[PDB]
């Protein structure tokens, strides 16, 4: 799982099945930060346009995100046409 | 032109690329998209980048939390975005100075000095533990805020260092 | 004076001739573009979404106020937000009035001549 | 039974497909916005993209 960053189109994040994920630079590849897994191996992963969302989802349904707490909200943006009342 | 941010950083590197960039103005909130668009044959600096935010008020706000402070050699340059009908917006000419006092540097300089005329690129050469080299190019929109603030004083006596044309 | 309270016929007898004009046409009963992955397909839903919503024991109960509201309301092409099930977990789809209205001229109009 | 994933661009919501014959939109971190199919029949789907104006 080898997924170059949505603002950043070298940077990329590169995960196992079991799931050593690291944000990883294309040109220096010293600077890793090998965010380990300590929990079950995946199916599949995706990403964060706000930069900062984590999401490992197996057959669970069972989301969590590991990055610092920049913000409470969860995905980017925020315009649904029936945001909680059809 | 340009009623968005377009903030433009010139005078590029070769090979330090967009990453310790991002990781900085990383808590401003603001952070549209940032791109250096390329030629193909090319890895050698070109000479133009993109650090684009929103609006034109997130360049500012991101100049008026804390800008041009010192890491890697590297200040963000301002959005000038200036074309073919610019051949003299920014290329009308400068004040190219020969012995400029050696603790001028750019804030102060365009602090004190946005009373007469206003700087566009104090392209001035600063360098081993804050010592301006004497040679430095005090950059405006014109030749005529220049000419303003040389008539004013051309530099004045703060250790008695007065400046050149 | 008692013609005052009959006359919200003659367009309701349009709408469902409009309705009923096309709506199980035999090519039509099973073809591409009348399935699930088929074109014109909430059109048969909300159809009979009026004509068979279950009661709290599931029985598809009438109550035919409601039935009425919702011919004007769909008859009128108002924006609105509408929930709709299977009942299980699929083909959920919150939709408004005029391009249901638009639709169905359309179809309406294929049907009458190419 | 989760088969395929993708994001839409616009919203909080995540667009998921099992592997029952749907596809379906989630609000955050644990509650469901819609769950549709444009899906035939059999499994649900190989894949799920976002895109300006809506999900393929």
């Amino acid at each position: 799982f080898v997924q170059l960053h949505p603002l950043l189109p070298t940077v990329m994040i590169v995960a196992s099945s079991s799931g050593s994920f690291d944000f990883i630079d294309l040109s220096n590849p010293t600077l890793r930060t090998q965010y380990v897994h300590p929990c079950q191996s995946i199916k599949k992963l995706c990403l964060s346009p706000n930069g900062d969302v984590l999401g490992i989802l197996e057959a669970d349904n069972h989301l969590d995100t590991w990055r610092r707490s920049s913000n409470n909200m969860g995905m980017f943006t925020n315009t649904p046409e029936m945001l909680a009342y059809p | 032109e340009n009623s968005s941010a377009s903030l433009y950083v010139g005078d590029l590197e070769p090979s330090v690329s967009e990453a310790h960039l991002y990781d900085i103005f990383s808590p401003i909130g603001s952070v549209s998209s940032i791109r250096v668009c390329r030629d193909a044959i090319t890895k050698t600096s070109l000479g133009y980048a993109y650090v684009n935010f929103n609006d034109h008020e997130a360049g500012r706000k991101a100049i008026e939390q804390l800008n041009y402070t010192p890491i890697k050699g590297r200040l963000c340059r301002i959005m000038w975005s200036q074309r073919d009908p610019s051949l003299r917006k920014k290329g009308s000419g400068n004040i190219f100075i020969k012995n400029l006092h050696p603790d001028i540097d750019n804030k102060a300089l365009y602090d004190t000095f946005s009373v007469f005329g206003d700087i566009l690129s104090s392209k001035i050469a600063t360098d081993e533990n804050g010592k301006s080299k004497g040679f430095g190019f005090v950059h405006f929109e014109e030749e005529g805020a220049a000419k303003e603030a040389i008539d004013a004083l051309n530099g004045m006596l703060l250790n008695g260092q007065e400046i050149y044309v | 004076s008692v013609l005052s309270r009959e006359l919200e016929n003659g367009r309701l007898f349009r709408l469902v001739n409009k309705l009923n004009c096309i709506f199980g046409r035999i090519e039509s009963r099973i073809d591409i573009n009348w399935s699930e992955s088929g074109t014109k397909f909430p059109i048969i839903l909300f159809y009979d979404y009026v004509f068979h919503q279950v009661d709290s024991n599931g029985k598809p109960i009438m109550d035919l106020t409601h039935v009425l509201r919702c011919l004007n309301k769909l008859d009128a092409g108002i924006q609105e937000k509408l929930m709709l099930v299977t009942p299980d977990e699929l083909n959920c789809i919150i939709i408004s009035y005029k391009q249901l209205k638009d639709l169905i001229e359309s179809t309406f109009r294929s049907i009458t001549q190419a | 039974e989760i088969t395929a994933i993708s994001f839409d661009e616009k919203a909080n919501l995540i667009w998921s497909g099992d592997s029952y014959g749907c596809i379906s939109s989630y609000d955050p971190t644990f509650q469901l916005y819609t769950r549709y199919r444009g899906h035939i029949g059999g499994n649900s789907v190989k894949d799920i993209l976002s895109h300006r104006d809506g999900i393929l």
